[PDB]
């Protein structure tokens, strides 16, 4: 039944009465369901020790993953280029899913393309799908650049991204002088982040490549930012904010922030923003080139120093205070440019801001995960803040990254109760804070059935979920935060000091039971 | 009604053999099929549309007409080509496994079915000895270093699959170079099969290729027809059908150092 | 708007080039209610032109995602790499009641998470470890489905014999489902693949079994997929009507359900795309008669259950009467109360393959007319059932791409849209009200009565909302 | 520094042949690297752990090491197999292009070498075409004989290569004849417009050195057969004609079997 004044949707219309009743008939009558006691018993025993061994003496099955496929990160790397269409050379299921991802974590409308490949085009290649569809994408949707990724279906195959594009402009799909990029991006390699590195060295490629030769190394007098795959949009504008302070002249190679954020005024605009093609075609004139997450942009530093020869530096992600500090010396020096009193002070207020919440911060146990940059950057924070990133995951990582993050858990007395775990999952880390349980975790979305299943286990047990990385789906305008800078510091301190205050405040909400401790002031 | 499979080196004049084999099958009155399933030769050429090339006029598999991919030939051997792409691009491998599924599924299975098969580079090639495809594997070879590691090889896929469900290695077929015969069966019996077969190098199989003819058609009263007749009379009768027990590099070697 | 609709189809066709040109022209049109036979007036079911933003999913979105995903006690394994699974996991709202992780795994996701060296060397050896890993660490499941991937496809990985071989072993039903991503066009024979799995791999298990209590009023909903408990708020009805509501296909479903099925009375089917081949193989196996139902607002809900109970006896037709008597005030407070709010307001629709068709009766109580529908993947005999619902000179569209949409939106100018989160942001962008037909914008149920009262005031907080007054700024 | 591909019928001795002249080659003093891409035929057997099984064993083909994989045999010939699943499973294809992928990353072509051979299989798809694409092989040689079957195979192989030629820098660079047969391929090559780079002529020592695991050129530097392949080297060495070749139809090639 329902009131028309007070009506009930999924959540509590199900818990009336005669709905509660029928689910009950429903499971004694034709489900056979396990008796609740045998339920209760394997929930407990995927709760201990014994269980979590056998999880991690896993070898074939993945449950429960904490990152995506290539061609993900390649959309999100030609999304942050002036009018382009991320274009994937393969079967359309993937488009539609990379597209559903990001509109869900963005809000946002997010445009790309598939050249539709079915059972006769795996059998006899691609190529007709990609003269056809490379036309009817630049009729209809019209972009000044298509930038061409795979799914894993044509990398079996082999489909020759690079012969297909040239046949095609060769027979007039596509006029010779129209910039098509391409990167073979194979799902079965890495994961999203090393989708964006090939995409944005494929494109690296096309547009410097040929033309190396009346290129002058700082004559342009910029120095070109590669931000990697970045989902806050936060994180754009605060490093274009921090340079433009400090008189940098700079080129953001890949800037998806005006797109992933155009305004609800009355039109959709497909197109907004992003690094012209200029911009990439006058790149190895810079004096330097800055990657902001070195650690998935490998085959794009490579790109840098072997052709552009750009002595890259090595610097970590500006995340927190030390890394924020190293990144903007690091840019003053190459431009010559003072950090200014307006970032001096920003510096002082973010230390302000920890001096003020160290007393709650100090001891605190967290698991964590994301991408290596991400979670590399926040275990260092954590620790400047005196908190211990007890688990720290990285399913996509790989084993120079671990070496890199023991030791920087190895400098400081935070760090010791820390260990690192890559190609492990979120069935792995479920275990981990059941064993050893941290006070928080800090991750995406998926984590919210962590925090469910440690809940069932008992209140005291509950470790709640921070929601800080990508995706998050069940709140809303996250992506609009800063993890990066000082500024991103002080988003992030906030958020951890009143997760752990909300906590506190939960604990001693219970009247004349807890309740002593439910002050007015913390 | 028997599936077999026909496997082996195909610069021998495999797809030839495999013809010449059906067309006296054919001859003794036995109704059978060809399935082409190698992209490297024409399975039915000698015998007379595949699949792959009409399932996309008709714009999927799905609306594919088992009639407008069958036809009949001497002695009324049906013929199915499974298509597949132009070289050095696609996936013939899918396209085997394609043609197979629509042949299951518009039901069209006759006393015999012959798959003449390509290189087993990948699990769409062995599509034909999964569980109940073919039953009996014939490997037609020769004394030919490369030829007979291609048997060998093929024996280890066999090994793969029928381990896991039902297929056997029926024995060798030797297609002569005139060089050898005691070879093959010395091969065999290392493999624990048999040589079913030696098929001399008579030019008259050369003379009705060219002329798109078997040798069972272009000249019954011939030579050579009779030796492919006594080669159906043995596939026809055969019960010897085993597990292979394929070899090291090192017994090929010092098998050919003993001729 | 008779040939400013056929004059709108020119007009927006102009943009392609002419292979594309061709090909969409007979892939839109205008309604005609006195058209029987759509294949005079609109194709589909073929395939997508290359690089022209279809909305279209694949054939394991369609296998894994809507049929077998659903099913709560079962371990579904999306087999191949990493993405399938990731994207797929949760995205759809086929509610369950279980206790996940432990004898429930809907929400969860199972990958065999396929590297470069299972593609090149196979995978076969890596699926059977992976079975031995979920009997260990999932001891409660009830069976395990094995969801292709394109690569599996590609690669020839013969899972049915990993499948016969691991399940004869461990006394499991594992289920292995050729459904990669590239097979035909669309969702749609991923729903055809998994049918054909489920009658070859489960529905036969207990036929010469008869240990199972039959009633004269046994039924099985299929073809509901619970999206919100929209399959809980339809058999409470269905049981109020004394009938007696033996399964459930997906949506909440189990195992033994689907077991239990062959041994129904009858087959209500509320998703005909999707189970209509199912249903089928149980007319000519089982003798079980088949029926097509409609629980979208009440005009269709009250004609679904007359129906319905016409095939049974007259203790279940006056129970009929009971509860359509019963939420008569109900649903007639709801129609007091939000139609006025709603009342001559233009509804454009794009859905899948039944919604587009499905919806219109209870948009029409509200007093809202749908001036455009489409589905993404249905094929003729959805569009011969579509013409009896729409109205006359109206807008049909199959497999639209994105500037289609946008342009006939722009012409039309619908004060409402219902399709999915990958058009929702573009037209809230353009000023126009949006609801996720798909997801129902996490609200639902929509089906029987009580979801009624859900899908008005839905509607209503949408269209009338405040912020849609405030999309231009004062000052220009 | 010459990128060439070797493709061919191997029924007739493809692998032998290369293996041949890559000795005669080295002999020359020249420095040479051989990529086995044939999943039919062993490669390297004649001149000595693949890239796909090295990769397996250490994770992935990020871990490899290219010292791991190049393996230097006789007159320095350096070698290097693909590797692939074992008979009836897998996808060989794939694994030529993870190899050929992992030889450009790890710098193995910019070592100063004169050639590089890629040995490969029957191209049933795109992975066996990886060789032949953009900043790979530029000459492309064919193995033949007088047998149909392997004529008809030099064809569908010419096909092969005037589709990537339309798209890039890739030649056929004639055919090579293991043995009036002679006069037979000859015609065959004028009809696609390249040559007949040698007719290697048949000679039970290449038997002999095969099975004991070698070329000709080792095995018996002195025998006749050993100058053929010197001549077959310097005849690839000198060579100046690459083409895009105009295969013929099956008709036409059964009108020039029966002319014969
Ligand atoms: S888009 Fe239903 S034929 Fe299928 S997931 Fe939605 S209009 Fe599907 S009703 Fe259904 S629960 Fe659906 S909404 Fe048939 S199941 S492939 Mo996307
Ligand atoms: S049609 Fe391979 S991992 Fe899964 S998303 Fe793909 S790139 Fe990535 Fe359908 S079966 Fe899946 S979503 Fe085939 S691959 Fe797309
Ligand atoms: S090796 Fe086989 S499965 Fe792999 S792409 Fe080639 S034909 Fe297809
Ligand atoms: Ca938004």
């Amino acid at each position: 039944s329902q009131q028309v004044d007070k009506i009930k949707a999924s959540y509590p219309l199900f818990l009336d009465q005669d709905y509660k009743d029928m689910l009950a008939k429903k499971r004694d009558g034709f489900e056979e369901k396990y008796p609740q006691d045998k339920i209760d018993e394997v929930f407990q025993w995927t709760t201990t020790k014994e269980y979590q061994e056998l999880n991690f003496q896993r070898e074939a099955l993945t449950v429960n993953p904490a990152k995506a496929c290539q061609p993900l990160g390649a959309v999100l790397c030609a999304l942050g280029f002036e009018k382009t269409m991320p274009y994937v050379h393969g079967s359309q299921g993937c488009v539609a899913y990379f597209r559903s991802y990001f509109n869900r974590h963005f809000r946002e409308p997010v445009s790309c393309v598939s050249d539709s490949m079915t059972e006769d085009a795996a059998v006899f290649g691609g190529q007709q799908n990609m003269k056809d569809g490379l036309q009817n994408c630049k009729a209809t949707y019209k972009p000044d650049m298509i930038a061409v990724s795979t799914t894993c279906m044509a990398e079996v195959i082999g489909d020759d991204l690079n012969a297909f594009i040239n046949n095609s402009k060769k027979e007039g799909f596509i006029p010779d002088e129209f910039p098509v990029p391409f990167a073979h991006t194979p799902s079965f390699v890495g994961s999203h982040v090393t989708g964006w590195d090939n995409m944005f060295e494929g494109i690296a490629r096309y547009f410097t490549l040929k033309s190396m030769d009346d290129k002058v190394v700082g004559s342009n007098k910029k120095i070109n930012i590669v931000p990697g795959f970045e989902t806050y949009l936060g994180n754009f504008r605060v490093i274009k904010r921090m340079l433009s302070e400090m008189g940098v002249g700079y080129s953001l190679l890949s800037d998806p922030e005006e797109v992933l954020d155009t305004p609800a005024d009355g039109q959709f605009r497909m197109y907004a923003g992003g690094t012209t093609q200029e911009e990439m075609k006058d790149a190895p004139n810079a004096l330097n080139t800055v990657l902001l997450q070195p650690w998935h942009l490998e085959k794009t530093k490579k790109f840098v120093e072997g052709t552009w020869k750009h002595e890259v530096p090595k610097l970590n992600i500006p995340m927190g205070l030390d890394w924020t500090d190293e990144f903007l010396m690091k840019v003053s020096e190459i431009s010559g440019q003072p950090i200014p009193a307006s970032l001096t002070k920003e510096r002082g207020r973010l230390v302000d801001m920890m001096t003020d919440s160290h007393t709650w911060l100090h001891g605190k146990r967290f698991a964590l995960w994301g991408d290596p940059d991400f979670v590399m950057g926040l275990v260092k924070f954590l620790l400047e803040l005196g908190c211990e990133p007890v688990h720290i995951l990285c399913h996509n990582g790989n084993k120079r990254w671990k070496k890199a993050v023991d030791a920087i858990l190895a400098a400081s007395p935070y760090g010791k109760n820390a260990t690192v775990y890559i190609g492990k999952d979120l069935w792995h880390l479920r275990s981990l804070v059941f064993t050893d349980k941290p006070d928080f975790m800090i991750g995406n979305s998926y984590g919210k059935f962590i925090q469910r299943d440690t809940l069932h286990k008992g209140k005291e047990f509950e470790v709640p979920l921070i929601r800080i990385g990508f995706p998050i789906f069940d709140r809303h305008h996250l992506h609009r935060s800063t993890t990066l800078g000082y500024e991103g510091a002080m988003q992030i301190l906030t958020t951890l000091v009143n997760s752990i205050l909300e906590r506190l405040d939960e604990e001693t909400r219970g009247m004349q039971a807890t309740d002593y401790n439910h002050d007015l002031v913390r | 009604m028997r599936q077999c499979a026909i496997y082996g080196k195909g610069g021998i004049g495999k797809s030839t053999t495999t013809q010449n084999l059906v067309a006296a099958l054919a001859e003794m009155g036995k109704k059978v099929m060809i399935v082409g399933c190698d992209p490297k030769a024409d399975s039915t050429r000698l015998i007379l549309n595949t699949i792959m090339e009409m399932a996309a006029e008709a714009g999927t598999v799905e609306d594919l007409e088992l009639e407008d991919v069958l036809k009949a030939g001497y002695g009324g051997v049906k013929c199915v080509e499974s298509g597949g792409p132009e070289p050095g691009v696609g996936c013939a491998g899918r396209g085997v496994i394609t043609a197979i599924n629509f042949l299951e599924e518009e039901g069209a299975y006759l006393d015999f079915v012959f798959y003449d098969v390509g290189d087993v580079v990948c699990g769409g090639f062995a599509m034909p000895i999964r569980e109940n495809k073919a039953q009996e594997i014939y490997i037609v070879c020769s004394g030919e270093m490369m030829a007979m590691y291609a048997a060998n090889n093929i024996s280890k896929g066999i090994v793969k699959y029928a381990n896991s469900g039902s297929v056997r290695l029926g024995g060798l077929i030797c297609n002569s170079r005139n060089t050898e015969d005691e070879l093959i069966i010395a091969l065999a019996n290392k493999l624990g099969t048999q040589m079913i077969h030696f098929v001399p190098r008579d030019n008259v199989v050369q003379r009705a290729e060219i002329r798109r003819m078997t040798v069972i058609e272009y000249d019954p009263k011939a030579k050579q027809a009779d030796e492919y007749r006594a080669l159906a009379r043995k596939v026809v009768d055969n019960k010897l059908l085993v597990i292979p027990n394929p070899i090291t590099m090192d017994e090929l070697e010092e098998l050919l150092m003993e001729f | 708007s008779r040939e400013e609709v056929e004059s709108l189809i020119q007009e927006v066709l102009e943009v392609y080039p002419e292979k594309a040109r061709k090909d969409r022209n007979k892939h839109l049109a205008v309604n005609d209610p006195a058209v029987t036979q759509s294949k005079k007036c609109i194709i589909s079911n073929k395939k997508s032109q290359p690089g022209l933003m279809t909305i279209r999913g694949c054939a394991y979105a369609g296998s894994k995602g809507v049929v077998w995903g659903p099913i709560k006690d079962m371990i579904h394994i999306s087999h191949g790499p990493v993405g399938c699974g990731q994207y797929s996991r949760a995205g759809r709202r086929n509610y369950y009641i279980g206790t996940t992780g432990v004898n429930a795994f809907v929400t969860m996701n199972f990958t065999s998470d396929f590297q470069e060296k299972d593609i090149v060397f196979g995978g076969d050896k890596k699926l059977a470890k992976l079975i031995d890993e979920v009997e260990t660490l999932f001891p409660l499941n009830k069976g395990i489905s094995v969801q292709s991937e394109c690569p599996i496809g590609l690669i020839g990985d013969d899972i049915e014999s990993v499948s016969k071989v691991k399940g004869a072993e461990l006394s499991k039903t594992i289920v292995p489902v050729r459904c990669e991503g590239f097979r035909g066009v669309s969702q749609s024979l991923g729903h055809h693949i998994a049918n054909d799995a489920v009658r070859d791999w489960v529905l036969g298990k207990r036929d010469e079994d008869t240990t199972f209590a039959s009633t004269p009023y046994d039924v099985a909903i299929i073809g509901d997929y619970n999206i919100g408990g929209d399959a809980w708020s339809s058999r409470i009805l269905l049981e109020e009507m004394g009938l007696r509501c033996v399964a459930q296909w997906s949506g909440d479903g189990s195992i033994s359900e689907i077991e239990l099925t062959p041994k129904v009375k009858l087959n209500l089917v509320h998703c005909y795309r999707s189970m209509n081949y199912i249903s089928r193989h149980m007319e000519e196996k089982y003798g079980i008669p088949w029926m097509e139902y409609n629980f979208f607002g009440p005009t269709k809900t009250i004609e679904s259950l007359r129906a319905i109970a016409a095939k049974f006896d007259e203790s279940i037709q006056k129970k009929c009467e009971e509860v359509i008597a019963k939420y008569k005030p109900e649903w007639e407070a709801v129609v007091a109360k939000y139609r006025p709010r709603l009342e001559g307001k233009r509804v454009m629709l794009y859905i899948g393959g039944l919604r587009p068709r499905h919806v219109i009766g209870a948009y029409e109580d509200l007093g809202m007319e749908v001036v455009g529908t489409g589905y993404e993947f249905a094929h003729n005999d959805d569009y011969d059932r579509t013409m009896k619902e729409m109205g006359d000179s109206t807008l049909l569209y199959d497999d639209v791409t994105g500037y289609e949409f946008e342009e006939f939106v722009k012409r039309i100018k619908p004060d409402l849209i219902g399709s999915g989160i990958k058009e929702k942001f573009i037209f809230q962008k353009m000023g126009i009200p949006f609801r996720e037909m798909h997801s129902w914008d996490y609200s639902g149920p929509y089906h029987g009565f009580d979801g009624f009262a859900i899908f008005a005031r839905d509607m209503d907080m949408t269209l009338n909302n405040p912020c849609w007054k405030k999309l231009q700024a004062p000052w220009e």
